[PDB]
């Protein structure tokens, strides 16, 4: 229906059909150069993304403490192989990390029957070691050894001839890292002369052999400044300490203890830790676990737990058992020494069930914080948002931007965040998606309105919003 | 002043390997595993969406060997359930199927070829949108000047992106030999794997579009066929062996471009060639696209469907110009959506459909007319098979999904007002027939183009 | 001792904005935030917002909510209270409070309010009339003397009588309001014996246009 | 925001009576954590500023007489006066605590009830200089009375006057209990001229007869 070959050729072979024909080919094609051209402008014009930082395991998450192997297990299965079975709940638990409270051979306050090298046989042997280091290394949970010498004794570094036990150390850092360790912890260095000198030292062993092992020192202290200095001349130690563990008691503090200490480092790496060993519920009130889960998983910075952090375990709850090492609630029968005394609720068995329970948030928050660019080593910008609230926004360079809004005050707020004075760079939005809440009945994964906002008193919320150009 | 038949059995194999390897093994990967659960049910639907392809491949080499006209499913439907049908069957793939697929793997190209600009950031969407078009413009262009250009560019990109493959399985291979399931089974949610594992076979059905261009049909059409699906098949099981042995299933569930995760543990430094070779493999099948796109409407303009100038070609270089550059506007239009990626449901649903009507007609004509010659003849079980498999998938998503299938039939349904008022009804005040034909000898003229003869 | 303080009244043309201010004494002003209610007449306290005088952070109503702006000045203690686009049903009395704990609300100190008339009426100072008996005067033991307070605006006027010595036995009657203007009348009772040997004032005082005025009681 | 009804929104009782305000929030004011309910009485004496009296519902401030006893848990509050006194008349806020911003009850006014008592009325002529003005205001004085209900008419040359007379009554007194009104009359000085003999006269419930105070100019 239309012109044939012959018909066709006897009208568009005219000049000016050849002439339009020739300026519809080029307009197209210079058309097409000049749609490349500007695709190239928008590719330069575009911002550049930003260089992601190389990070060593230990700043992927939570690292998690055991400082009895037996407290931790209940009797005559209190030793390494039996802890070898535990990893699949560490790994449901998603710590990148271990830390294994002293096995080396200490006889109380003798310094000569003390090896910081040949194992406790209570706990084991080498063979077993080994056996569970190559189960954790297969698993993904790195293990440190902790070699705080004295450490069944009053003073763990004892009383006398320090520079002999420092010589301990300095030999056994080298054995264990042989071993295939990824890196120890020492604690009480209060209670050790000379301390950054011996760090210096010990961090230069542990550096010197590889660059993805690290040493945690740990210190009674909750003075900022001797904080500071032992970590002036070493830069790459982890040091937890007693700083965050004078909070006021409903969280007063925290605010402002978190963010001079920040500021005080310039921003470095830290470890969030409410102490050196004992667990959280030997400070907090337990009204403030909640809370304090969702604030040390989204602070810059490796959280460290004591073990049963994570389902608010107390040494009181369960009378007569010690301070140091309470014996670990996994299913009702596991403190059996008072029957009837553990509630369901109380043990691992008890919360797993339940999204409710402490566990099904530290769960789901260590899931975050080892997956989100943004809480993995985002940048930090505390703000004033409302008369309570701690808060501040993680982020990165163009990933989810997440808002954490902690409560800490004893009354809640009825009028919104009202944020004065946002960094230009990190303007909240005027909604943002609720990622999780410390308390039960809010609407997870909702839009939240945040001028219209309503927190009730210690209620947290994790918000995630999307960036903006 | 008809199409010249060049195409070569390798240039035949080239079309379905080039067109169906595609983006699907580099991009939809994490989607079957997100509805399979765990790698021993995501490596079997790879697998179990192979066979079924395979199945109904070798059926289209029966169905094309006995008709052998183009135009493929369109053509084969239009020989069983006459004008209406085929109309309505065309009138989705003039709207909505081979657009969207064109511009859902051109975004493909643009972004993995970006990539490496943007490492752990958004590629910039603008000038992922700008190149997507100028793969598609700079193609429709390649593919008007030169049969022998199209199909050597062709044959080029089949090469590179089995090279890439290669690659991969190789360095999955490395990886196992250097040194399980938890599963949510569900009817209900298995079969959204199986839609998104068979988009990633999508293509078995292309070269039954070129058969009146390939040298030697009655040999080379259902040889190129079961030469071409058992490799694909092969190549994307070997494929997803490599992935899983490099990353965990959370790793693959939550990152954006499991492809790119792969380069960057193997290779460190020098780990921008898997973006770029995901980019060659995509832009292999945006050609393999416009190529066989363009014959479909060129073959529903001559018998009648579409309106007469797509049928013409240009004389001096006997390409389909005014049918290329349709298909390829009709592709540049699907840079005005937002989730572009959404409409692989609708295309999972439209296309088997549509094979299973070809399949059902496969029987019903073999029993209706069987003195028509069968110059390749299988079974009848393998039609059997894939229509209760098919209408199976159609049926279970269906119920799965009314909300979304029932805005889908408005699609289909759009076809009638327009089949009535071009085909059939014919509203033909003399004044509008004038206007039609002074339009189409105006498109002559632009592009000096000739109908089709004898 | 704890204390705030406050003006008295202010006027305000419909539209405008407006200052009060609260000045803190008798505690360390930074450990403490500082509250702003209102109270409309006969419609029950509403709160604003409070403001922390150690870095100017504050947190405002909803229905306040960029209607209102505290700040605060460190070097004075004194904690301000702007508000805008004023309306008459934003009349009202205005007090500053102070918490118990720091920023919880419950409120031990409150200033004495600061009494905000919108009205686009001019400010207009008082005219005093003292009230006199006349016939009949001392044939009764106890004696009433009065004093008419006539035509004035904004609505807080003072009286005391005596400079506020004859503090037993006064009664004030609230104001009035007509054509734009208020009406107010004060009266005290005392000993026949008192009145025609002795001073007798009513100390008429006046925040919104400084007039103060000691009308003496003489008989007719 | 929560809600916070009050009622009786007035309370009218005898000196020495015991007494009882209601509170009634719109959520409960227990924090579960830590067992104790936040909810505050305020008192506001006529022409005062907010005294606080409890809170924590029943966390008595220091500077408060122990006859203020609050009470409750939940959303019923209730704040008792063991043994009222002349000097409670007043109006009483409730006022939750548990958010900020927080809300109070529209109040509830306590009232006295005393033994009825007739007014003293005294009525007072212009004063001189305002008669400079070309107007007059003529002031019936009626004082120290119980109950607040009265009626005044003003006779002009024995004519009813009923045209620009205002009234108000004062809040009761918190020494004596009692109730005073004054009443104005306000006249051109033309007006004041052409007529003789004004009077003022009361009618309260204590007396059948009405109370007459009068003036000839
Ligand atoms: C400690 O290690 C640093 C390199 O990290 C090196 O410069 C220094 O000399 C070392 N010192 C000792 C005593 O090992
Ligand atoms: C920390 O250790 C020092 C030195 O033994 C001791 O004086 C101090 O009281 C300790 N503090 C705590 C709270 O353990
Ligand atoms: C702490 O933060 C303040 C914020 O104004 C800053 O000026 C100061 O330099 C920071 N560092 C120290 C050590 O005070
Ligand atoms: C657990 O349940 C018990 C029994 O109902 C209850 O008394 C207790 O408050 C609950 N919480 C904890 C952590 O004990
Ligand atoms: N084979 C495809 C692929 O990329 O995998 C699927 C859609 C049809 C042609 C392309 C797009």
């Amino acid at each position: 229906t239309g012109l044939s070959k012959e018909e066709l050729l006897k009208v568009a072979g005219s000049p000016g059909w050849v002439r339009t024909r020739w300026a519809l080919l080029l307009l197209f094609w210079l058309g097409w150069l000049g749609m490349l051209a500007g695709a190239v402008v928008i590719i330069v014009r575009a911002p550049r993304c930003r260089e992601l930082p190389a990070q060593k395991w230990w700043h992927t998450g939570a690292l998690y403490r055991i400082g009895d192997l037996q407290a931790f297990q209940g009797h005559g299965a209190g030793n390494l192989a039996g802890l070898k079975g535990r990893l699949d709940y560490l790994s449901s638990l998603k710590v990148k990390g271990l830390v294994l409270g002293p096995i080396h051979k200490n006889q109380k306050d003798d310094v000569a029957q003390t090896d910081l090298l040949q194992i406790d046989p209570n706990f084991g042997s080498k063979e077993d070691f080994d056996s569970l280091l190559q189960s954790a290394k297969k698993k993904s949970i790195r293990v440190i050894l902790d070699l705080t010498p004295n450490y069944r004794g009053e003073n763990s570094w004892f009383s006398t001839q320090v520079d002999t036990v420092a010589t301990k150390v300095k030999d056994a850092l080298e054995f264990w890292l042989q071993a295939g360790v990824d890196g120890f912890q020492v604690r009480d260095i209060e209670n050790l002369k000379d301390a950054s000198s011996f760090l210096a030292e010990w961090q230069n062993i542990t550096k010197g052999f590889s660059e993805d092992r690290l040493l945690i020192a740990g210190t009674n202290s909750s003075d900022l400044q001797q904080i500071l200095s032992l970590l002036e001349s070493n830069k790459d130690l982890l040091l937890t300490s007693s700083y965050l563990s004078d909070s006021g008691s409903t969280g007063e503090h925290t605010k402002s203890l978190v963010t001079q200490y920040l500021n005080a480092t310039g921003n470095r790496w830290c470890s969030w830790s409410l102490s050196q060993a004992r667990l959280l519920t030997s400070f907090l009130p337990a009204q403030l676990l909640r809370l304090y889960q969702l604030m040390l998983f989204t602070l810059p910075g490796t959280p460290v737990f004591s073990y049963g952090d994570e389902i608010g375990l107390d040494a009181a709850a369960l009378p007569g058992q010690p301070m140091e090492a309470p014996v670990m609630l996994w299913d009702e029968s596991s403190f059996p020494d008072i029957p009837g005394a553990v509630s369901a609720n109380m043990t691992v068995k008890g919360q797993s069930e339940d999204p409710g329970s402490l566990l099904s948030l530290f769960r789901r928050l260590s899931d975050q914080r080892s997956k989100e660019r943004s809480l993995l080593h985002g940048d930090f910008h505390a703000f004033s948002a409302g008369p309570g609230l701690f808060s501040y926004i993680r982020h990165w360079d163009q990933n989810e931007r997440f808002l954490v809004v902690l409560n800490f005050g004893d009354v809640g707020l009825s009028a919104g965040l009202q944020a004065s004075d946002l960094p230009a760079s990190a303007s909240l939005p005027a909604k943002a998606d609720l990622l999780l809440s410390t308390q039960p009945g809010r609407e997870e994964g909702s839009p939240l309105e945040l001028e219209r906002l309503k927190l009730e008193p210690h209620e947290g919320l994790l918000l995630r919003f999307p960036y903006a150009a | 002043v008809t199409l010249q038949r060049n195409i070569t059995l390798l240039n035949g194999v080239a079309i379905i390997v080039g067109t169906i390897i595609g983006s699907g093994i580099f991009v939809t990967p994490t989607g079957v595993l997100k509805e399979a659960g765990s790698p021993g049910l995501a490596l079997v639907v790879w697998a179990a969406c192979g066979v079924f392809s395979i199945v109904g491949a070798l059926c289209y080499a029966e169905l094309g060997t006995t008709i052998s006209k183009s135009g493929g499913d369109y053509a084969y439907m239009l020989e069983v359930y006459g004008s209406l049908p085929a109309f309505l069957k065309l009138w989705i793939e003039l709207l909505i199927i081979r657009p969207s697929s064109q511009y859902i793997v051109a975004l493909v190209f643009a972004t993995y070829l970006l990539k490496p600009l943007f490492p752990t950031c958004p590629v910039p969407e603008e000038a992922a949108k700008l190149v997507a078009c100028l793969c598609v413009l700079l193609l429709t262009a390649v593919n008007c000047y030169s049969v022998k250009a199209a199909t050597r560019v062709q044959d080029a990109f089949a090469a590179a992106k089995l090279l890439a493959l290669a690659l991969i399985i190789l360095l999955g291979f490395v990886q196992i030999g250097k040194g399980f399931e938890g599963t949510k089974l569900d009817v209900g949610n298995i079969v959204l794997a199986l839609y998104s594992g068979l988009f990633a076979y999508g293509g078995w059905n292309y070269l039954n579009f070129v058969t009146e261009e390939m040298i030697n049909p009655y040999r080379n059409l259902p040889l190129a066929i079961i030469i071409s699906l058992p490799i694909v098949t092969l190549v994307y099981v070997l494929t997803n062996l490599a992935y899983f042995t490099t990353l965990s299933t959370e790793q693959m569930l939550s990152s954006e471009a499991v492809a790119v995760d792969f380069g960057n543990y193997h290779l460190g430094v020098m780990s921008w060639i898997i973006p770029v070779f995901v980019g060659l493999s995509c832009f292999g099948s945006v050609n393999g696209s416009l190529f066989t796109s363009s014959r479909l409407f060129f073959v529903g303009s001559r018998e009648g469907h579409l309106p007469s100038i797509l049928s013409m070609i240009h004389p001096q270089l006997l390409t389909p110009v005014p049918s290329l550059v349709f298909t390829c506007v009709m592709t540049l239009l699907y840079a005005f959506s937002k989730d572009i990626f959404s409409v692989i449901n609708f295309f999972s649903f439209f296309n088997w459909l549509c094979v299973a009507l070809a399949i059902i007609g496969m029987i019903w004509l073999r029993h209706r007319k069987p003195e028509l010659e069968r110059p390749i003849k299988v079974n009848l079980a393998l039609p059997v098979f894939f229509i209760l498999a098919c209408l199976f998938l159609i049926a279970v998503s269906f119920w799965k999904t009314p909300v979304e299938c029932g805005i889908g039939f408005t699609i289909i349904l759009s076809g009638l007002p327009v089949y009535f008022f071009g085909v059939w009804w014919k509203n033909k005040p003399k004044w509008l027939l004038q206007g039609i034909f002074s339009t189409t000898v105006l498109c002559q003229k632009l592009m000096q183009v000739v109908p089709q003869e004898t | 001792e704890v204390q705030l303080q406050q003006s008295g009244a202010e006027l305000v043309k419909p539209g405008a904005s407006v200052n009060l201010s609260c000045k803190a004494s008798g505690y360390t002003f930074t450990n403490y935030w500082m509250h702003w209610v209102r109270l409309r007449p006969g419609q029950g306290l509403e709160w604003i917002g409070e403001i922390d005088p150690s870095d100017s952070y504050s947190y405002y109503s909803q229905n306040f909510k960029g209607k209102a702006t505290l700040t605060v000045d460190q070097s004075s203690n004194t904690a301000y209270l702007q508000l805008t686009s004023l309306t008459s049903e934003d009349s009202a009395v205005y007090y500053c409070a102070r918490g118990r704990q720091t920023y919880y609300p419950w409120f031990p100190y409150w200033g004495q309010g600061t009494l905000v008339t919108v009205s686009a009426a001019k400010t207009t100072p008082p005219s005093d009339y003292p009230l006199a008996p006349g016939s009949a005067a001392q044939t009764n033991s106890m004696v009433t003397l009065g004093c008419l307070v006539k035509g004035y605006f904004p609505e807080p006027v003072t009286v005391t009588w005596n400079s506020g010595s004859l503090s037993s036995g006064v009664h004030t009657f609230p104001a009035v309001l007509q054509s734009d203007l208020y009406t107010l009348s004060s009266s005290v009772t005392v000993p026949s014996s008192t009145w025609p040997s002795e001073t007798v004032t009513c100390n008429v005082a006046h925040p919104a246009s400084s007039t103060k005025v000691d009308k003496k009681i003489v008989p007719r | 925001d929560i809600v916070l009804t009050q009622s009786p929104s007035s309370l009218a009782m005898s000196v020495g009576q015991k007494v009882t305000m209601n509170c009634k929030s719109s959520q409960s004011l227990l924090n579960n954590n830590n067992q104790k309910n936040y909810l505050a009485w305020y008192q506001q004496k006529p022409g005062q500023s907010p005294k606080l009296l409890v809170y924590f519902t029943s966390t008595r401030e220091s500077g408060v007489p122990d006859r203020f006893i609050g009470s409750g848990s939940g959303t019923d509050f209730t704040l008792t006066i063991s043994s009222v006194q002349a000097e409670d008349l007043a109006l009483y806020y409730c006022q939750q605590h548990y958010t900020i911003p927080p809300t109070f009850g529209g109040g509830t006014k306590l009232e006295i009830k005393r033994a009825d008592a007739a007014p003293t009325v005294s009525i007072f002529p212009p004063s001189s200089e305002q008669l400079t003005s070309g107007g007059a205001s003529v002031v019936c004085f009626l004082n120290n009375f119980y109950p607040k209900d009265i009626n005044v008419k003003w006779k002009i040359d024995g004519s009813e006057r009923q045209n620009g007379v205002l009234n108000s009554w004062t809040d009761q007194d918190s020494k004596d209990s009692t109730y005073s009104m004054s009443s104005t009359l306000t006249l051109t000085k033309d007006e004041y001229e052409r007529h003789n003999s004004y009077t003022c006269e009361a009618t309260h419930k204590t007396s059948t007869s009405p109370i007459v105070k009068s003036f000839n100019r």
